[PDB]
RNA sequence: GGGGCUAGGCCGGGGGGUUCGGCGUCCCCUGUAACCGGAAACCGCCGAUAUGCCGGGGCCGAAGCCCGAGGGGCGGUUCCCGAAGCCGCCUCUGUAAGGAGGCGGUGGAGGGUUCCCACCCUCGGGCGUGCCUC
């Protein structure tokens, strides 16, 4: 699965949104991260988050830490408010 | 179970997230050619949902994700105000 | 108990459609820290011993995988009723290129149900739990 550094991953990002526009689901999910690279049997950061997105075929995902939040955090808002267009409008 | 209301989503949600955050996952699911939106936080023992068509809620989620992130990249959560 | 192996194991799982049938490419619902590349609908690999094929790789490692039952839980689904909204007929309004009923459609918010079910927890089974060395 192609883990990106953030740029790559919102460029990615945006590619998923934008084929799944006539037809397919965009999956975007969210959770805090360990830093494992490896199973859990019978070393952990407590400073990361991990983001997956999917369209059913294609996976991405990028892990994001206090270092690089605050700058992630606007860029992947405007990504979100600038794809997810089409609904109602009052 | 589901919520009508986007703040007794949000606050609930919060309040799994932080109960145990490393149990809890947030998914969101977008749907361009329906045109609707879903959003979900569980732990699998608890399930949250809240579905919309509303174009208002967009931002009001953008918020919601951003601050979880900022919550989960935190030492304690219990520390972090809101 | 320490150090080495290699047998294994994991690198996702469901439902629809389609098929005589099983997987897959399609549609949908869903997981992980976790695969990569190639070909494939009047088609690709199969035959109830079917639960994809070809080529590359990573991790774990006697680790484990399998079966069943119970509980949490998401999305489906069976059958039994059923709300907004719409179409047409006929009353009563009384001039609103409209209203209020009655009637039959259309329709399916929301109940009560049947059978599955991603994901999680517990209990009970099955097979394995090896070799070299210190």
């Amino acid at each position: 699965m192609v883990l990106l550094e953030s740029e790559q991953f919102l460029t990615e990002l945006t590619r998923l949104f934008q084929k799944c526009r006539t037809s397919g689901s965009v999956y975007i999910t969210l959770k805090k991260y360990d830093g494992r690279t490896k199973p859990i049997p019978k070393e952990p950061a407590d400073n990361k988050c991990l983001l997956r997105a999917t369209d059913g075929k294609k996976k991405i995902s990028t892990v994001v830490s206090s270092k690089e939040v605050n700058k992630f955090q606007m860029a992947y808002s405007n990504l979100l408010r600038a794809n997810m267009d089409g609904l109602k409008k009052r | 179970p589901q919520y009508q209301t986007w703040e007794e989503f949000s606050r609930a949600a919060e309040k799994l997230y932080l109960a145990d955050p490393m149990k809890a996952r947030v998914v969101l699911k977008y749907r361009h050619s329906d045109g609707n939106l879903c959003v979900k936080v569980t732990d699998d023992l608890v399930c949250l949902v809240y579905k919309t068509d509303q174009a208002q809620d967009v931002k009001k989620i953008e918020k919601f994700h951003s601050q979880l992130m900022r919550l989960m990249v935190a030492k304690e959560a219990r520390n972090v105000t809101m």
